[PDB]
């Protein structure tokens, strides 16, 4: 399905399930980032790998969202092949370094007014 | 007089009851075949009456025979060959 | 909240305070507002921190084409006074908080890079509107 | 008595001997009894049709269970050719079950082999449950003629006070 | 389980699938289309057969 997020610790099992569910009817997508960022609910830098299967029938892809509720597999993506995707990470990759640079101008605003507010 | 004709009711409904039951067996066998694997043929269905105490034994046999097929996800349900059970 | 014996202070402040509710009241409009900025003359006001004047005429700020919207980016290009931009900021960002789909908008007349830009503005009230102007603006990005 | 309906991929017609009669790896060495079965040759659809084809399947055969073992224990209440200890069974296609199972065919008369997978669980699925609502309203009014015998035979029970 | 070898056969099987399904679809499209053929035709010959005789 999806290059997507998965804390890497019942993937094994994952697979397991859906060789339960289906006989491993399509690839599935495999990749791995390592020391990847910190996630957004752990707060910590957990490690990270991913092996999720694309589908073309519906009863299928009801499953796989059903055993991804069941597991610990975070999956928002818009898979799409073409050019218009990357175009997206693109994008996606600006309004990213914006909401850096404007998080980091409000914490120094931050720290500025509270030492203010403590000397007074 | 109720109970007269009750008796060829009963036996008879159970008898049409009961073929349906093994047709739909049948027709599970046949999807779960079909799904483990792809374009099928000759998947042998077979009748076992299993001797006392003797289902270790054959749950051994069978592991043995087919257990190489999938060899990580097929238990209750999960096993290395289509299976099923019937009461009688 | 304090409490005096004589009567008359107590109406005479009742009256007072009532009036001038009223008069704020009429204040609150958004002709008021189209016409200062439409004549550029921009400054903080009870308009421009009435709560039923972002929120309930928030389609009042999506103007004919959003001109007064264009207006908003033409100063913030423009006006050079501290305290004008401060208001432009803010404005936009009550805007965009009222309304988010203007937001998309904005990013098409560059509004948005506008404020930007204001992040470091050199006086530090413009900096801190911009920054919640964009702040506003970073909601679902 | 239990029986097992297992089969394999079929990859070789050698599979049908091994199954079978190859007491070396066989089933306890040949000692359960093992017999052919008859399967139908049928069509298939697409793949969700079939997931969804077999969940509707498994939860047809569980309430067919309850219908089929349902009518057993009624029977076994009437007391004929039936009892919960004695006579175990009733008869499927007018022989024991032991026979039927161990020589099970295929019924295409009443499901034929030309319609699809869906249409023949959907017309199981309505014969079945035809079956066990007009038999579940027999037998409710042969045990309510029953229960009105009782109730007249307990008000000519008693001494001479209420009898 | 299944080696990549096994993937690429699963593949096929789909495949196999996809054909059936392409070969129901274009075998029904040739039913509606018989079934239009013999509702249309009959239709326009009724109506052309009923002006002719009103004009008859």
């Amino acid at each position: 399905f999806v290059a997507g997020v998965i804390n890497r610790e019942r993937i094994p099992t994952f697979e397991r399930m859906l060789w339960r569910v289906c006989r491993g009817n399509v690839f599935l997508r495999q990749a791995e980032i390592e020391n990847p960022l910190e996630d957004p609910v752990t707060g910590d830098y957990v490690h990270k790998s991913v092996f999720i299967i694309f589908f073309q029938g519906d009863q299928l892809k009801n499953r796989v969202k059903k055993i991804c509720e069941g597991f610990r597999a975070s999956l928002y993506p818009c898979p799409e092949t073409p050019q218009e995707r990357k175009e997206m990470a693109s994008g996606v990759n600006t309004r990213i370094d914006d909401l850096q640079m404007v998080l980091n101008q409000t914490e120094d605003h931050r720290q500025r007014v509270l030492q203010a507010a403590a000397k007074n | 007089k109720q109970f007269g004709p009750l008796v060829r009711w009963l036996k008879v409904n159970f008898s049409e009851a009961f073929i349906a039951w093994i047709h739909i067996k049948a027709l599970r066998v046949f999807v779960e075949s079909v799904l483990r694997y792809g374009l099928p043929v000759n998947f042998q269905a077979m009748l076992l009456q299993p001797n006392k105490k003797s289902v270790k034994k054959l749950r051994e046999v069978l592991h043995e025979l087919y257990k190489h097929l999938d060899s990580s996800a097929a238990q209750q349900e999960y096993y290395p060959y289509v299976y099923y059970k019937i009461d009688c | 909240q304090q409490k005096y014996d004589d009567e008359d202070i107590s109406e005479d402040i009742k009256f007072l305070l009532e009036k001038l509710g009223e008069s704020v009241q009429d204040l609150s409009s958004f002709d008021e507002y189209s016409s200062e900025l439409k004549s550029g003359r921009l400054e903080w006001s009870p308009v421009h921190k009435s709560e039923k004047f972002w929120r309930e005429n928030a389609v009042r700020l999506n103007e004919k084409n959003y001109e007064l919207l264009k207006i908003l980016t033409k100063l913030l290009e423009v006006s050079d006074d501290p305290q004008v931009l401060a208001v432009a900021a803010h404005d936009v960002g009550e805007y965009v908080r009222h309304y988010p789909r203007g937001k998309r908008v904005i990013e098409q007349l560059g509004g948005k890079q506008l404020v930007m830009n204001h992040m470091h503005h050199e006086d530090q009230q413009v900096r801190y509107n911009a920054l919640l102007a964009v702040q506003k603006l970073m909601v679902h990005n | 008595t239990e029986f097992w309906l297992i089969s394999a991929p079929g990859e070789k017609t050698c599979q049908q001997t091994w199954e079978k009669l190859h007491a070396a790896t066989t089933k306890n060495n040949n000692l359960a009894v093992s017999s052919k079965f008859n399967i139908p040759d049928l069509k298939v659809g697409t793949l969700d049709v079939l997931v969804g084809l077999s969940d509707e399947l498994a939860k047809l055969d569980a309430f067919v269970e309850g219908v089929v073992k349902k009518v057993a224990q009624y029977m076994a209440d009437v007391l004929e050719d039936s009892k919960d200890k004695v006579q175990e069974n009733l008869l499927a296609s007018g022989v024991d079950l032991v026979t039927y199972i161990t020589r099970f065919q295929w019924d295409m008369a009443k499901y034929p082999i030309k319609q699809s997978l869906k249409n023949i669980s959907e017309i199981i699925a309505k014969g079945v449950t035809q079956i066990d609502n007009d038999l579940k309203s027999r037998a409710s009014a042969y045990n309510n003629l029953k229960g009105n015998l009782q109730n007249l035979e307990r008000k000519n029970a008693g001494s001479l006070l209420t009898r | 389980a299944l080696s990549d070898a096994d993937v690429q056969k699963q593949i096929k099987h789909m495949m196999a699938f996809i054909e059936q399904e392409a070969n129901e679809k274009a075998e029904e499209i040739d039913a509606k289309a018989e079934e239009e053929f013999n509702i249309e035709k009959g239709r326009l010959v009724q109506t052309q057969r009923l002006k002719i005789m009103e004009y008859y």
